[PDB]
RNA sequence: CCGGGCACUCUAACGGGACUGCCCGCGAAAGCGGGAGGAAGGAGGGGACGACGUCUGGUCAGCAUGGCCCUUACGGCCUGGGCGACACACGUGCUACAAUGCCCACUACAAAGCGAUGCCACCCGGCAACGGGGAGCUAAUCGCAAAAAGGUGGGCCCAGUUCGGAUUGGGGUCUGCAACCCGACCCCAUGAAGCCGGAAUCGCUAGUAAUCGCGGAUCAGCCAUGCCGCGGUGAAUACG
């Protein structure tokens, strides 16, 4: 979750882009 | 010829043109059924044409702007009766205790 | 050609002035663009009431950069001569630039 | 089935059974099953030896498990201890590392309430 | 931290004070005000004293230490008990 | 409210039946603001309500709210500092909105394991007239038949 | 330390991080705006005589 | 996209317009019901504003101000810490624990704010933070900038279970010469614990309970889930 950062919650509470949260909608 | 109507609730401007026609419906240059795919009030914005029992008498172009869902069907109705209310203002004694000129605050 | 911008806060005496800008180019006859009102730049300050320990109770300001923007396209000699010494400062910053 | 020797997934679903190991995830599970291409939908009763076999071979081999990664972190705590520094002095005070407060919640490593 | 597109334990002090005293020898005590670096890699046995912003400790070197900086050995907290 | 009599409030029809006795039951099981939810597993119990028996939702929505809805409930009341409970006529303003108030109840101590299978048993259950809904009008009845006694100290 | 604090703040250099923004009239270590650089008491005080240009106590 | 009209949307200005007037009811009146008419009513919703007095509750450690006081100092100086400590009690912020939930693919949605001592188009190389260039902008034009919650399409399914996930291990980015006790990043690998929370506690009656991104100020760096705006979305509820 949002302390996590191999989820999607953490992602965007840290606001940032990786692997498990690309930009392709 | 053509009728102008305005509806405004909760941040979803509707700009409603209904020309004499056949009944047929489009949203932003979209149609109807599709832009409302899958939602249960698709029908809460044709009621005040099934109230004067208009159904297949009006066609209309519709362009919304703001909002979510419901505050732009809700806008679209209220327009409807802003200019149903134009054209053939005598639904005015039917219109008022069914509730369809009122802006929900 | 040349763009006349207007930065200002008051809009009251900012849009008079500019519609008197507008008002005068028309008295030099020839077109001369709309006034296209650019956005207003909002720069918000968040204090505190009290002058120690009070997190809550905030009070917040605001600084309104309003813009007008007027665009000459008919340039006649006397306009521009007449737009030089006819400047009236209400507290208006004025910028005159061609391109 | 039988995978890591004496760590042993079975019952009912070998996707989810495989999270079931320490060392394998649903990212890493996932990358082995794509990897070898077994649907995922089918359970662990309804499989085809060979295709255990490689899984055997290709999550044994590979990647750090069982046995060399929880040794590993038996000696990633001894080398934070016997040099002095703040995580090996918090490791052995038995409380949290990550900057946590103790003054209002430790309590899963320091264990129960002692009033 | 520091990452490894640039090298740890980049200090030109007393690298160049130890270099020189590798070369001769006796290894006497060594003062140090910043502990802002790591001291592992290839000193041993060196006496050395940092400063905790009261009186400057002495600090000998291990080999069982293989990326621990200098200050994380020598706190500044003064604790002694609550009660 | 001290004066004024906290002024009624029509809610807006449904989309599917086009009354209201359908909408306030939407609205309670509306869970921290998911209508969406509300009225899918509404319209799933409406769905479930054709293969457990051939009947209306609609016509066995109404003998589910009828028979659940109270005629008396005890108050108590305060005459020279003693505390008399009363039983009255419960108002029908309040006897839907505490009847589907208890549905929900009876709905949400089902052992079964979907909510849908859930309050589409215990809609027939009260349209029967043996549910856990009915069962606690029946509790409140029976009580008030108990306290017949007070028909001296009624408001 | 409240006249020496303002007088060192003002050395930005010996790395620039362990530099800090701070009011000028009054000399507040903490919540000092960096639009103005001033205290909040400063902004409260100097924008209610009107010697702020371009505020206004908004209200909407 | 362009001539072009620019009516309009827009962006300001600045007026008008709604106010218990109307009439019927009710009441000596006040007030209290009905409709009309509207974009808005019978204060529209709010913002600012906070009578004389109050605890003299707070601070000379925001600054002044009576005094006292140390000056080879309580001044300054530069170094390092510390202020970030823990066996801890308290509240106050935040997510979740799944199946109206979790990933995954495009498409579409604002509205607020900064910036030619900076915002930074755009590439190249890299999975990347970044670098090699650099365009445009003193700036509704250039730029920050993707809005997001969403939808649909697929993968799954109540399984610590694609839910959730500590922490350990090491490497790539950059800010400060210098980042350890004390900054933020990019990445792996593991994933703690939570499958649902005692005595108690208080919040709040229509846009709020919820709920989602986007900016701005203290920033060299970030500790910030701190704050303030800013828009998306909007249920019941109020009989007593
Ligand atoms: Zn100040």
């Amino acid at each position: 979750g949002k302390g996590d950062r191999r989820t999607r919650r953490g992602k965007i509470w840290r606001g940032t882009y990786g692997k498990y949260r690309p930009r392709k909608k | 010829e053509q009728y102008y109507g305005t509806g405004r609730r909760k941040e979803a401007v509707a700009r409603v043109f209904l020309r004499p026609g056949n009944g047929k419906v489009t949203v932003n240059g979209q149609d109807f059924n599709e832009y409302f795919q899958g939602l249960v009030r698709a029908v809460a914005a044709l009621e005040p044409l099934r109230a004067v029992d208009a159904l297949g008498h009006f066609d209309a172009y519709i362009t919304v702007r703001g909002g979510g869902k419901s505050g732009q069907i809700d806008a679209i109705k209220l327009g409807i009766a802003r200019a149903l209310v134009q054209y053939n203002p005598d639904y005015r004694a039917k219109l008022k205790p069914l509730g369809f000129l009122t802006r929900d605050a | 050609k040349i763009r006349i911008k207007l930065r200002g806060f008051d809009h009251k005496t900012l849009d008079a002035s500019a519609q008197k800008i507008v008002e005068a180019a028309r008295r030099s006859g020839a077109q001369v663009s709309g006034p296209i009102p650019l956005p207003t730049r909002v720069r918000r300050f968040t204090v505190i009431r009290g002058p120690f320990k009070h997190k809550d109770s905030r009070e917040h300001f605001e600084l309104r950069t309003h813009n007008r923007l007027v665009d000459i396209i008919n340039p006649n000699r006397k306009t521009i001569e007449q737009l030089m010494t006819l400047d009236l400062p209400t507290g208006v910053e004025i910028e005159i630039k061609t391109v | 089935a039988r995978i890591a020797g004496v760590e042993i997934p079975r019952n009912k679903r070998v996707d989810v059974a495989l999270t079931y190991i320490y060392g394998i995830g649903k990212a890493r599970a996932k990358e082995a099953l794509e990897k070898t291409g077994i649907n995922p939908a089918t359970r662990v009763k309804d499989l085809t030896e060979a295709e255990v076999v490689r899984l055997r071979e290709y999550v044994e081999n590979t990647w750090k498990l069982e046995g060399e990664l929880r040794a590993e972190v038996a000696a990633n705590i001894k080398r934070l201890m016997d040099i002095g520094c703040y995580r090996g002095l918090r490791h052995r005070r038995g409380l949290p590392v990550r900057g946590q407060r103790t003054r209002t919640n430790a309590r899963t490593r320091k264990g129960p309430r002692k009033t | 931290p520091r990452s490894l597109k640039k090298g740890v334990f980049v200090d030109d002090h007393l690298l160049e004070k130890v270099l020189e005293l590798n070369a001769k020898g006796e290894k006497r005590l060594i003062k140090t005000w910043s502990r802002r670096s790591t001291i592992v890699p290839e000193m041993v046995g060196h006496t050395i004293a940092v400063y905790n912003g009261k009186q400057h400790v002495p600090v000998y070197i291990t080999e069982n230490m293989v990326g621990h900086k200098l200050g994380e050995f020598a706190p500044t907290r003064t604790y002694r008990g609550h009660g | 409210a001290r004066r004024r009599r906290a002024e009624v409030r029509q809610l807006q029809p449904d989309l599917v039946y086009g009354d209201v006795l359908v909408t306030a039951f939407i609205n309670k099981i509306m869970r921290d603001g998911k209508k969406n939810l509300a009225a899918r597993i509404f319209y799933d119990a409406c769905k479930i309500i054709q293969e457990k028996t051939g009947q209306e939702p609609l016509k066995v929505f109404k003998q589910a709210v009828e028979n659940v809805k109270p005629r008396m409930e005890v108050r108590s009341r305060r005459v020279g500092g003693a505390n008399y409970q009363v039983p009255m006529e419960v108002s029908p303003r309040r006897q839907q909105s505490l009847a589907l108030r208890w549905l929900v109840q009876a709905a949400n101590q089902r052992p079964e394991r979907r909510a849908a299978v859930r309050i589409a048993h215990e809609l027939m259950d009260a349209a029967e007239g043996k549910g856990g809904a009915v069962k606690k009008k029946e509790d409140v009845e029976r009580m008030a038949e108990a306290n017949r006694a007070y028909a001296h100290y009624r408001w | 330390a409240r006249k020496a604090l303002i007088e060192k703040a003002k050395r930005t250099p010996k790395f620039k991080v362990r530099a800090y923004t701070r009011c000028v009239r009054c000399g507040r270590a903490r919540s000092v705006y960096r639009f103005f650089g001033l205290c909040r008491i400063c902004l409260r005080e100097l924008a209610h005589k009107g010697q702020l240009p371009g505020v206004r106590k908004a209200s909407w």
